[PDB]
């Protein structure tokens, strides 16, 4: 229990960061917000800036849109009675069309109408997002694997609540608004379908949430093990290694037989979180659409 | 069936993802060596990646990997064993070798450049206008060594200015030169800083910079190896 | 069996017991006092479930399983075709985990590394203890802990799951849930990061921290920053862990009924308990 690095002893604070300029056009952008000295045993003090935008605020009134559109429903549930709501919040749910209107955009607001106006917002709000990860890397002039990663997100998104209700051929398949009635369907879900642990992408998936806690323990506590020499500033020691790249790699080696490099070490980590939902999302695509019973379908393989 | 079929690719794709991961984190430190620092004869399965090249900003240099590599400094141990596997006994004092864990690194001797091509650390007293703004301030504390014998006074923080957090005390000896600690390696109190890698008597001893305003990179590894370092060869002035 | 800069790393010194004696490498391994410890406990360990497999007249990987003792054996000892060999195996595994641990402690001690590696393993190991020993022994029971199989495990999972309803209604299961996914969304973006300006766009230059700065900024408003960003990974996954121990230790020890149930203390509040309409009214 030496000086053991998990909380700063002693902050610092300069003349603002308004940050690179690059491509980015500057007029966009927010002023620095509050500085908190609570973040900064932990992290960065400085809130700020953000940059607006046309897609941001396209994104933003649209994601509103969507928490409005269910949160309107939510009132109607309570009777227009805010003890009610308080009371019953978790119990609200906003659900899709009954299985009778198939795919089509004709039901009563009352009975699915409501939820597809909500997903349309919802639809909007993330794409719109996505697009914006994009482009603020594109300003400054940088990878694309951000909006790379975030895609396969989007991707078990999609499948949930749009393409794989679209294969069923109707809305009722998709995804509930509520807290407790989306953990409903999700029990549900793998009951209709013969138990999700015999789906071998549902297991493939849990290897891999599994496998980024245990990898980013393993990256978090290396870099903070190597932090005496500057571990943490990884970008420099990827263009010119120091004793911190050293000492790190040549721990896991002895551990374990191996080890990475800073640069690699980060290539590993982006494709351990992705695999998440990228096995995750087949695993649920193929749910009825080509197997029913997973159990069944294990049984043969055929 | 189309779910066999694509459980049955997926495997094939992670076979061959791992094989491209693999490769990428052999950038550095291959091909592997004998103690004697020639090409091992065993390297395994997984064959070295084609190169490619980092231009660093500023016209720092550019980086190309992987590609032959040297320590480029020369390494004070030698063998204590008749074969494969021992320990290598420094043949001189590790602490002025740079060897063990008080080993450093060739990097440039120039300093890190920021965003802007400022150098990214600084003395507060020099960077307009930064101040402890929060936690026990250590400027004009006593520093103690592990011996509990005060080794200096703290005159100053060095500071990432982008980042904006504290990387090294700047500790006056005895005889009025300073020496840069690593921030990370000390420990603040309300009347003293103490530091429990080094004795009093090895301070006079850290690494010294070329300037009194930037610090290099290189300089930088010398002085983060040499502190760490004192951990286990200070150890005999402990003792207490 | 060196990396190219390996070699002025590896001096005398470090270990924990035994002097000089385990102080080598073997391939790129460490060796050290508990890398023998190690060693011993896992061949213990291998050898018995290799046994359990001889005992149960089978070796495909898909059936072998060990199982603790019945119930009705509390806390006892218990004959080793019984679960005896499930006890010794357990002991076998944690004095393996332990020693890794311990060896890796040898290791940071060598390089002149923090502790914190270990440190973090040491959570999930108290999660493997909290499944298998204390939640057992706070139960009165070994025949609660899991059964060693690679099937087998999910069924046990699934029973003790379903035993108390929709597992989902357990609260602490649900701040374990969320650390998870956070976990995860931060390694994805940590990762993304560090590799996009590393990697920039055709021919330009490797972008700096200040544009990973600014980039999050311009993204979210906020960056937690480089020492930040790698104690959030560490805090997320240690708590997306504590929980789950935290989650498990309470189920049939201080709540055995329905999980869906416990929620009632917040619908049953006397201020709205009778208020018509809603949901649960
Ligand atoms: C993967 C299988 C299931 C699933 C399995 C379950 C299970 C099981 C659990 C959750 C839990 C969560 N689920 Mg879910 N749920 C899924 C679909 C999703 C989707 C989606 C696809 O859009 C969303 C938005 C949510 C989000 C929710 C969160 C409320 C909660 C924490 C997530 C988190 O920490 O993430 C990352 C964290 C972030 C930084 C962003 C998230 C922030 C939250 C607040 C936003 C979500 C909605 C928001 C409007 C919350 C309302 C607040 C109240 C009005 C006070 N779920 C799919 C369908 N989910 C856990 C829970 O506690 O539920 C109660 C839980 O135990
Ligand atoms: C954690 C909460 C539950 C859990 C419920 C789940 C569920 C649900 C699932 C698994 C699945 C996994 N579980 Mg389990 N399981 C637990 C107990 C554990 C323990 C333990 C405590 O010792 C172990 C070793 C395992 C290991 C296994 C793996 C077979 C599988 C993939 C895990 C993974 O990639 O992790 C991440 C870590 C890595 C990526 C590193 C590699 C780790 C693995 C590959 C090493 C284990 C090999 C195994 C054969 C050990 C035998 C010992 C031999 C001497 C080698 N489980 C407890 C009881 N587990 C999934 C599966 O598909 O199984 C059929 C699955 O769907
Ligand atoms: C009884 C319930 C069933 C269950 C049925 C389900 C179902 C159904 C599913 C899973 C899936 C999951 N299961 Mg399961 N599964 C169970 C058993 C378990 C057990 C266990 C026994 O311990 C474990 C470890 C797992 C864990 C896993 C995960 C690997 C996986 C969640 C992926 C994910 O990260 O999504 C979390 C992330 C997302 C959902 C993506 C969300 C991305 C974006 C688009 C959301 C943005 C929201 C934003 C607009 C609003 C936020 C507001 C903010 C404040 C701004 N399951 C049992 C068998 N499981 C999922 C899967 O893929 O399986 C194949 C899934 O659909
Ligand atoms: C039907 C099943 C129930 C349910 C059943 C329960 C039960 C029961 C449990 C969980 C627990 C888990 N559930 Mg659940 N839960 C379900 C729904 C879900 C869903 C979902 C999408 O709905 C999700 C995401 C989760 C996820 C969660 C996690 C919080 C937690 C598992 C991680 C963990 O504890 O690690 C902990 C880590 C370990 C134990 C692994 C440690 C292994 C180390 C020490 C050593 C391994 C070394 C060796 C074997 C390696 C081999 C050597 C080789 C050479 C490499 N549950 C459904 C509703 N859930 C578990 C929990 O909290 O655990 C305590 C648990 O017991
Ligand atoms: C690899 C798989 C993991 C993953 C990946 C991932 N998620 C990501 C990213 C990637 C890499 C994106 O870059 C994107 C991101 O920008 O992150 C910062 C994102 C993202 N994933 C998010 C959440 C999320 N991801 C999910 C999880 C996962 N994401 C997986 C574990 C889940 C889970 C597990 O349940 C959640 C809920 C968001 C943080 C972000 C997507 C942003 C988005 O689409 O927003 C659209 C809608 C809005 C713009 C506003 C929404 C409406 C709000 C309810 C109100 C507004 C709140 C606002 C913050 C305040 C504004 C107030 C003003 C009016 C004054
Ligand atoms: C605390 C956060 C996460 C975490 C942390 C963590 N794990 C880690 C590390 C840390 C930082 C270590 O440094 C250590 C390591 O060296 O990693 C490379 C490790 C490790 N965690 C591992 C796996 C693992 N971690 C797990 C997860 C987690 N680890 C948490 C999510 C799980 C999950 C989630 O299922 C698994 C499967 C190993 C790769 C490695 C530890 C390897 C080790 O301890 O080696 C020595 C012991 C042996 C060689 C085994 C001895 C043989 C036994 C006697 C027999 C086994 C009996 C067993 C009970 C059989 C059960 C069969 C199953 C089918 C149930
Ligand atoms: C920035 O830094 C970083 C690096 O460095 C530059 C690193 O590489 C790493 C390490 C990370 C990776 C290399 C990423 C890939 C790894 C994972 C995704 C984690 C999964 C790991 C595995 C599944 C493999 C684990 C296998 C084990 C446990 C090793 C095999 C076990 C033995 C052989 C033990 C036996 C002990 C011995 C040899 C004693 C000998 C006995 C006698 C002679 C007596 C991290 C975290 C990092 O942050
Ligand atoms: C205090 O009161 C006010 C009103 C002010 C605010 C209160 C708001 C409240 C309390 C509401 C809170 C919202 C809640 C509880 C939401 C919870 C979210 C959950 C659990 C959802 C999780 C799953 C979502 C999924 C998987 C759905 C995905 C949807 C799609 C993929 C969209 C598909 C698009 C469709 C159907 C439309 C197609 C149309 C076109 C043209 C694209
Ligand atoms: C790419 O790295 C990342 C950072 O960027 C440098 C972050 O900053 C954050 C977000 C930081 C958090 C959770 C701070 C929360 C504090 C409040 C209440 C505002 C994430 C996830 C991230 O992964
Ligand atoms: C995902 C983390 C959420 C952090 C939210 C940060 C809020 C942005 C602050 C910008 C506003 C600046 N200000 C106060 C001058 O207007
Ligand atoms: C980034 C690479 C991570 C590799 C993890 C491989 C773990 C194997 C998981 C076994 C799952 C078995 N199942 C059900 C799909 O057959
Ligand atoms: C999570 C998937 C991990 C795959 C584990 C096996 C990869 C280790 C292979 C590297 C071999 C080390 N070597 C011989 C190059 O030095
Ligand atoms: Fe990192």
């Amino acid at each position: 229990a030496e000086y053991q690095n998990i909380f700063s002893q002693v902050q610092v604070r300069g003349p603002a960061d308004l940050g690179m300029t690059e491509d980015v056009n500057l007029a966009n952008r927010s002023g620095v917000g509050p500085f908190s000295t609570l973040l900064g045993w932990f992290g960065n003090a400085q809130l700020g800036p953000i940059y607006l935008g046309s897609l941001g605020v396209l994104s933003l009134f649209s994601g509103l849109m969507w928490f409005f559109t269910i949160g309107i429903w939510f009132w109607y549930q309570a009777g227009w009675n805010p003890a009610v709501f308080l009371r019953d919040l978790f119990f609200f749910s906003l659900e899709p069309p009954a299985p009778e209107y198939g795919l089509s955009f004709a039901a009563p607001l009352k009975e699915g109408g409501l939820w597809l106006i909500a997903s349309f917002f919802m639809f909007v709000a993330v794409w719109s997002w996505w697009g914006r990860t994009y482009l603020r890397a594109q300003a400054l002039g940088m990878g694309k694997h951000t909006a790379w990663a975030f895609l396969s997100a989007i991707w078990l998104w999609m499948v949930l609540g749009f393409i794989r209700p679209i294969l069923m051929g109707s809305w009722s398949e998709a995804v509930p608004y509520g807290i407790f009635s989306h953990l409903d369907w999700t029990n549900n879900f793998s009951l209709v379908h013969g138990n999700l642990f015999y789906n071998p992408f549902h297991g493939l998936s849990i290897a891999f949430l599994y496998g980024s806690a245990l990898l980013f323990a393993m990256h978090g506590a290396t870099i903070l093990a190597v932090s005496r020499f500057g571990g943490e500033r990884e970008l420099e020691q990827i263009a010119d290694r120091g004793t911190a790249a050293e000492r790190a790699a040549l721990f896991w080696r002895w551990t374990m037989g191996f080890n990475a490099t800073m640069e690699g070490i980060h290539r590993w980590a982006i494709w351990m979180a992705v695999l998440v939902t990228l096995t995750g999302g087949i695993g649920i695509l193929l749910s009825g659409t080509v197997v029913d019973n997973w159990y069944v379908w294990g049984q043969n393989h055929g | 069936d189309l779910a066999s079929l694509a459980i049955y690719s997926f495997w094939i794709f992670l076979a061959g993802l791992i094989y491209y991961l693999q490769t990428e984190n052999m950038r550095e430190g291959y091909p592997l060596e004998n103690e004697d620092g020639t090409p091992a004869a065993n390297q395994g399965p997984f064959p070295l990646p084609k190169p490619k090249t980092f231009i660093l900003p500023h016209g720092r240099g550019t980086l190309t990997v992987p590609g032959p590599e040297s320590e480029d400094r020369p390494i004070a141990l030698a063998r204590t064993a008749v074969s494969e596997g021992f320990p290598h006994a420094p043949t001189g004092d590790p602490m002025k070798d740079g060897v063990g864990p008080a080993s450093w690194v060739a990097r440039r001797d120039l300093p890190e450049l920021d965003g802007h091509g400022h150098n990214k650390i600084k003395p507060m007293k020099a960077a307009a206008g930064f101040h402890v703004s929060a936690g026990k301030n250590p400027i004009g504390l006593p520093v103690r060594g592990c011996d509990l014998e005060i080794a200096g006074k703290v005159v100053d923080i060095w500071v990432d200015i982008p980042e904006q957090m504290a990387r090294f005390l700047e500790v006056e000896l005895k005889d009025g030169s300073t020496r840069l600690l690593p921030m990370q390696m000390v420990k603040v109190q309300s009347n003293r800083v103490h530091v429990n890698a080094l004795s009093s008597d090895l301070f006079a001893g850290i690494p010294t910079i070329k300037s009194p305003t930037e610090v290099t990179l290189l300089e930088e590894d010398k002085i983060c190896g040499y502190v760490a370092g004192g951990l286990m060869y200070a150890a005999p002035k402990r003792k207490s | 069996a060196l990396l190219s800069f390996e070699r002025k790393y590896r001096v005398p010194g470090g270990t924990l017991v035994g002097g000089n004696l385990f102080d080598f490498w073997v391939g790129p391994f460490y060796v050290g006092f508990f890398g023998v410890a190690t060693f011993f406990f896992a061949a213990l360990g291998i050898i018995l479930i290799a046994w359990s497999a001889v005992l149960q007249g089978t070796w495909n990987p898909q059936l072998i399983s060990v199982y603790p003792p019945a119930l009705e054996y509390g806390l006892g000892g218990a004959p080793l075709a019984k679960g005896g060999l499930w006890q010794i195996i357990t002991i076998c595994a944690t004095g393996a985990f332990v020693s890794w641990a311990l060896r890796e402690v040898e290791i940071c001690r060598k390089l002149g590394i923090g502790y914190h590696i270990p440190f973090a393993f040491a959570f999930a190991i108290l999660a493997y203890l909290t499944l298998v020993l204390f939640r057992p022994v706070m139960m009165g029971a070994w025949g609660y802990a899991f059964p060693y199989g690679i099937w087998t495990h999910l069924d046990w999972v699934s029973n003790t799951g379903y035993t108390y309803g929709n597992f989902h209604y357990n609260p602490a299961h649900m701040i374990a849930i969320s650390f998870f996914f956070t976990n995860a969304l931060a390694l994805a973006l940590h990762g993304a990061l560090v590799l996009s300006a590393a990697n920039p766009e055709k021919g330009k230059e490797m972008r700096t921290p200040d544009h990973e700065d600014t980039f999050f900024r311009d993204l979210v408003g906020y960056s937690i920053g480089t020492l930040g960003i790698h104690r959030l990974g560490l805090l997320l996954s240690l708590s997306a862990v504590f929980f789950s121990a935290l989650c498990m230790i309470i189920t049939g020890t201080i709540w055995f009924d329905q999980w869906v149930d416990w929620w009632q203390w917040w619908v049953k509040l006397p201020w709205w308990a009778n208020i018509p309409g809603g949901i649960n009214g």
